[PDB]
């Protein structure tokens, strides 16, 4: 248990031999390794290296692997220094996690020589020119599908005299090929369910098939199915990294949307009642019930102010002024949390 | 609301009955029509200028041509002949004025030789010291008779009261006739009879004061 | 089904104010109004006046001053009143339930100069809120639903009497083969009309009732005839049940055949 | 007057023994307690610990207090050091105080067996199953009461045949049993009239009884009694940590709401006068008085803009443009203070 | 020179004696003063104090006259050390001009038996009881001076029969009275004219007197004097430490209001021209000239949206969408500078 | 392998001599310069300046050139320190590059004393009095050109009778003259056309000349030309240092405007479809097609709310409430990036 006087550029740093002996793969825990640096003239190893970063490494030996970065040393020089002392790769990952970066993950691969060949072609698009081509085709089949949905409703517009059935069929044919190839060439049929984008593909392909069946074999129930056709805009989220951050932002902030709608509802039951009672006995617009004023308090608090219903007394007008300012405050109170979450996810890309 | 005197129509014929009013009444598009058999209440024939009230056939049609509202019965059937009124509001909705009517008449009922019934006064009616002579006319079409009384071969004219023709249950007509006579003049002559002529044919029923039962 | 039964004083005096009351069973819980409809014999239809469930009565513009109809939601019943009755006002009165819905409380909220062709056409806040009247986003009705049977109200100063009923049976000459006539005589009664039944409503084969005539003394006259098989002459009990509503009279005179006792 | 030399891992700290004897309960203060870590050969008290954190421990002896954290030493590592030097619990408390973290609050319990059972049933909802049941069945009773208060004033809608009176009566009982059972089980009935939420409960109960009294023994006083019915939504404030943080944010930020309404009023008296004078002699809408324009300047500055009254000249329109921009500025000037207060209270939960 | 070796708790500082000589007065300059600390057993001084804050002291001597604070030492402890070494109150000033904390403006209370005792009654209100009385009655007179400028121009309303003239004059009496007490008791006449709050009083007292002069001896003069009367509500800026901060914000941010109005004008000449050309040949509302659309582009960009004039084609509508988003951006770009200036002035009060 | 012992004010640094020789120009590298301070008695080279700043210098030689700045030492003291040491111009500019002030460039100059004379006259208006005159005549000519553009279209308003052609001909004369005298006196005719502000001048000079030429030669191509005349208001961007920051800001953040318009479009296709289906079978305003509702969802989400089309059922109204709140969120999510870019470019001027 003799004291060892390591010297880093003039700054002496004595520690007990056992404290370093506990870690034997490091530079100072491997005597055949550290011997080179040890100068025996004064019995003190001399390393001419950065001075204010040896304190961290000592704590790692002293506290059984607790590695923390001094906040007056940049990451590059601290990352380089753990390497010279050869604390070891397992140590580096602990440091990497402390910064909080996303340098952990790795994809699997089919590795069968053909399953690997189709999967590379479809899942990853920058890898080869045929692959860049497939994806560009897939943005068009979604854009020529959404154009068909809105046009059908225009007032002017299996007999196949309907071109909004031939064009839908080609679109519900390509989308189905992508779903099937992706399934057969997938490395795992367990993680196929995990991706939400595969579920988006299932939901945007179903209502064409149950419509087909009803004709091939709910009169206003059909309409519930007709709207569920609108979830083909969320097939854009594969070929866009600007939308996947919106996915991760709204999943990590569910509590601060519950708060936004809760705060907004309490006001709509608290300002509406005031204006109904204030404009009670006059030809007061439509304030004929507390339940009626709920439209007026949502339009004034969110600042849209359509102007359909407005107060017409003096008490109504003073309650309208307080309603407008209480809605700029109860809106702007939970939104800084959600804007901050987007900023962390957006820049962490780098 | 002005309507003419009479309209005569047959079985299977189309008669456009006019309601000539004004745009406070027919310009409402909520007029009313009615149907009145004598001896009954009026029954709602039409409402709304085209709408049909319950119990009314779709054949009746409220075609309108301006302020002269029409009624079109395609194929006039038997039970329709009655007094037909116009009705609406006037410059308000809780308000009303009717018309005074027109008679609609249907020809085509079963004609037959009349089943006439005569009743002589009762014995308690002779005890009550009066003599009414019942001469009834039934099962006859067209509804036209003249009411005569017959002493043994000579006419009796005075004291007559008769009713106009009225309808019966089984699609025919019915009538009656009363000769008001003193009991001293009933028990003075030996035989009394009721001559009734329907389309020229006279069916006789005879009674005497001296015949028991 | 709204069942309407009229009850009141039917035989009144000159210069005495009228009163009927229609018993209304079957009140539908809708917007429908009750009134009365009068009709003299040989004279056309005429409205008298209404009342609604709110309290505003409406009458004929020829006749506003001579009606008073009252409401009661506790008995569910409607009434009638006429003043200054004379010989032209001899009428029968049908109580009636009428469907009466109306159509104008619009105002240009903003000054008229602002309301324009472009705005009304393209802006809905202008069209259905700010400028309803200048743009045009603001007519009557009258049709009955439920008629009534009628009650006769006639003005007179004379007195009312009951009927005198007599057995009227066929003779040995008046017989018409296998089917013979049979009936009753209602004579010297006032007023019109009186019904004569048979077997308390069990004999309807050949039922024939006749309208009554007027006399110079002040009484009315009718009789009846039913066609019965002549073998049953003396077998069944034939009872023509005269019921007189202004006098409360029921004379159950049983009709027996003829004999010479 | 002797000079003790401490040696934290090679770094020599020297100090006056008097400064070290100020407190004997501390590891270094008691001669016996610190004697174990002494080295005779070097005449020093060697410790193999963290080099950057002992500067702060020696200030505490030198200043006789004032514990402060070096700002490069992470909170966990510094705390670990105070315990090893046995600074003592009083010092520990002062350290938490300078950062300001609060764990001090403590709530006594009746502990009389019957009282302890009832108070841990109606006060801490997670302590069992029955307390979860009571929490859910109270949230239910509040929610059906609010629907009865709005549908009671729709326009289609003690004889006890009215459904609205019967359903309100049952709720006014549950609300009072919970106030009474809490009052009896409260450990200290001094505190009970001081808590805000206890008061929010009594206010919901008062309107129902005063009516029953009026009806068993106020023309618009009763309309005010109908308004003060509206505070039964605030009974939710116990069953949410979203409303309590809004309560503290609007309590510790009263000055920056006084400023918001004061700034807004000065503008409404300064822009309204300009538009009345500019649109003075023309068929100028309703600008018939300076007092009339106050509605126009509150709707344009808060950005609702209903469109009921607008300027119609050239001077009116230039004053309307300056009014709109001066209201985005005088609104957004005190709101960053209030949004910051919510963020501190919201995250300090952790 | 001779190498003074200064120990500060175990951290040996060494320098040249001529560097200490630069300031003869300081604790290290006078050798009779620093004589107490010297210990000749080790030849070195031992000033036992905070080790990490002596560095800046020695840097002040070496550069001759620069002081800065070490960033991991708090302001209490750095200040305490400056006093112990007596760097002097002029040096303590240098620290102050670096921290920036509000320095003390000289309090020139005047000097005479009553002349000072009156400028204390009016200028400083927290001094006593009657000065509190003058503050409260002056705020009451300002608020019945605004009520009478609004209620006077209501359309329902030296006669002496005129309640409005008499109430207006008692206010002008009191304003003039209070201003003359304070122009006589002022310590300096030249400074009085410079201060803004003396100019506010003068221009609020002018128009009642020059109307009396013209009335007792104007086509648009009379038109505009009634508008310059609205500046009696800036007299309230004396009794309110939340308007003086708004005055300092708007003065320290004139450049970022020039930018706001300049950015807003460029858009109004760039979006208006587009909509006039797009809705050129149709019954297009009032877009009959590029000069007409300027009202539409100010109302859509500031988000008021009255709804008086809206686009009615397809090109007009696409230009209306881009106008709305370009106005949320060109408004929100210079406002963070002005909100930050208010925050510095607001909190620097402490 | 010789250890030298530099001692900066007491804090001893020890290094091998090969490290010192790595850079010859440095004070330590050259033997002649270093020998001046060496003190033979202690064998150490004493210097006497800031101690906390020598670590970055010694880590410079160690790393072979990578120079940093420690986080506690301010910029002035660190810059002055590199100078005393004598490192090199590339080292100083390497510090300036690691710091992030971009002072590297200059401007070529004609060096002919006529080309030089008028290029100094025009391009650098802080030269002389006449250059300030030419800048002010240039600003006034741009302004009267914009005023001429907008007035032309007012309903009331080459035969020389028309004033507007004459005033517009003089402004095009002065624009063309300024552009040609700048182009010939420009020291490169090759870096000219790559610029932007000269391209703006060409674009605002072209359509008058093609109007002139074809006037002397389906919907008027003249009409599209008559739109590209509006870019004469971008020539203020030479005489205004608040438009050039908006140019660099809107360039450096194109990705966060693509995101803003993409997020806004996805909502307009997702909320519009909901309201069309909800208000499907009623006299529902103009919601006669999904393509029609696109105007309603852009006006409600950006908060303008004109009030021309509004929902009129219960499902329409609940979709209108969610539309309003989802547009305050999808607008405020990418705007903090663009406001931050303006702040960096705006303050980096200093
Ligand atoms: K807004
Ligand atoms: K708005
Ligand atoms: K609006």
């Amino acid at each position: 248990g003799e004291r060892v006087v390591i010297n880093i550029s003039g700054l002496r740093f004595e520690t007990q031999l056992k404290t370093l002996c506990q870690f034997p793969e490091t530079l100072l825990g491997d005597p055949k390794r550290r011997m080179r640096y040890f100068d025996p003239l004064r019995n003190e190893y001399f390393f001419d290296r950065n001075r204010p970063s040896f304190d961290a490494i000592l704590y790692y030996y002293q506290s059984g692997g607790r590695i923390r970065r001094p906040v007056n040393v940049p990451i590059d020089i601290f990352s380089e220094e753990i390497r010279f002392y050869q604390l070891g790769e397992e140590a580096m990952e602990k440091f990497r996690e402390d910064e909080g970066f996303l340098r952990e993950e790795e994809r699997p691969l089919p590795r069968r020589d053909f399953q690997r060949q189709v999967w590379l072609l479809f899942e990853y698009p920058e890898s080869s020119g045929p692959a860049r081509g497939i994806a560009i085709v897939s943005v068009l089949v979604i854009l020529i599908s959404i154009v068909i949905f809105c046009l059908e409703t225009l007032p002017e517009f299996s007999s196949f005299s309907d071109p909004f059935f031939v064009v839908e069929t080609l679109c519900i044919i390509w989308f189905s090929f992508e779903l099937l190839v992706r399934f057969f060439a997938c490395p795992s049929k367990a993680t196929f369910s995990r991706n939400i984008m595969n579920l988006i593909d299932i939901v945007a392909i179903i209502p064409y098939f149950i419509t087909l069946g009803t004709e091939l074999a709910s009169l206003a129930i059909l309409r519930v199915i007709r709207l569920v056709r609108v979830f083909r805009i969320f097939k854009l989220s594969r070929h866009s990294k600007g939308l996947q951050i919106l996915g991760q932002t709204l999943k990590a902030s569910m509590r601060e949307l519950g708060l936004l709608i809760f705060f907004l509802f309490i006001g709509v039951i608290l300002f509406s009642s005031a204006v109904y009672f204030a404009e009670a006995d006059d030809p007061t617009s439509g304030f004929s019930s507390i339940p009626d004023a709920f439209w007026w308090a949502v339009v004034t608090m969110t600042t849209v102010g359509y102007g359909d219903m407005h107060p017409v007394t003096i008490g109504g007008k003073i309650v309208g002024s307080l309603c407008a300012i209480a809605g700029v405050l109860t809106i702007a109170l939970p939104v800084p949390v959600i804007v901050s979450n987007f900023n962390y996810f957006y820049h962490r890309e780098t | 609301l002005n309507q003419p005197s009479s309209v005569s129509g047959s079985l299977g014929q189309k008669v456009t009955i006019s309601c000539s009013g004004s745009s406070s009444n027919i310009g409402n598009n909520y007029v009313s029509w009615y149907q009145q058999l004598p001896g009954t209440a009026p029954k709602l024939l039409i409402y709304g200028d085209t709408k049909r009230p319950s119990g009314i056939p779709d054949r009746f049609s409220g075609s309108k041509s301006g302020t002269s509202a029409t009624l079109g019965i395609t194929g006039l059937q038997t039970g329709d002949e009655a007094d037909y009124y116009c009705a609406s509001a006037e410059d308000s909705s809780s308000n009303a004025v009717f018309g005074s009517g027109t008679t609609l008449t249907v020809l085509g009922q079963p004609k037959a030789a009349p089943s006439v019934t005569l009743f002589p006064p009762s014995s308690e009616e002779l005890q009550a010291n009066k003599a009414t002579l019942v001469c009834l006319i039934s099962d006859f079409y067209p509804g036209a008779v003249t009411v005569a009384w017959k002493a043994d071969s000579s006419p009796v004219k005075a004291g007559v009261e008769t009713t106009t023709p009225s309808k019966q249950s089984n699609n025919k007509y019915a009538a009656s006739s009363y000769l008001s006579l003193t009991p001293e003049q009933w028990k003075s002559h030996r035989s009394y009879s009721c001559q009734v002529t329907h389309e020229g044919s006279t069916v006789e029923k005879t009674v005497a004061p001296t015949e028991c039962s | 089904q709204v069942q309407l039964r009229e009850w009141g004083a039917g035989l009144l005096k000159p210069s005495e104010t009228l009163s009927l009351t229609c018993a209304v069973y079957g009140g539908s819980f809708s917007d429908k109004y009750w009134s009365w409809i009068r009709q003299p014999p040989g004279k056309g239809l005429e409205w008298i006046g209404s009342i609604n469930h709110s309290g505003s009565t409406n009458y004929n513009p020829s006749l506003k001053s001579r009606v008073t109809i009252s409401v009661d939601t506790s008995k569910n019943q409607f009434s009638l009143k006429l003043s200054s009755v004379t010989a032209a006002d001899t009428a029968v009165y049908y109580c009636t339930s009428v469907h009466q819905e109306t159509k104008r409380s619009c105002i240009d909220t903003i000054p008229k100069s602002r309301c324009t062709a472009f705005q009304c056409k393209h802006s809905m806040k202008y069209r259905l809120s700010f400028c309803r009247k200048t743009c045009g986003t603001c007519n009557y009705e009258w049709h009955v639903d439920v008629w009534g049977q009628g009650l006769l109200v006639t003005v007179s100063s004379a007195s009312t009497k009951g009927p005198s009923v007599f057995p009227l049976a066929p003779s040995s000459k008046s017989t018409s083969g296998g089917t013979a006539a049979l009936g009753c005589l209602v004579k010297d009664y006032f007023p019109e009309p009186v019904t004569v039944s048979w077997n308390s409503g069990a004999l309807t084969s050949g039922v024939h009732t006749f309208p009554a005539v007027l006399q110079s003394s002040g009484l009315y006259s009718l009789s009846s005839v039913v066609t019965v098989p002549s073998s049953s002459l003396g077998t069944q009990t034939y009872i023509c049940n005269v019921n007189h509503k202004p006098s409360n009279t029921k004379v159950d005179k049983k009709v027996e055949p003829k004999s010479c006792d």
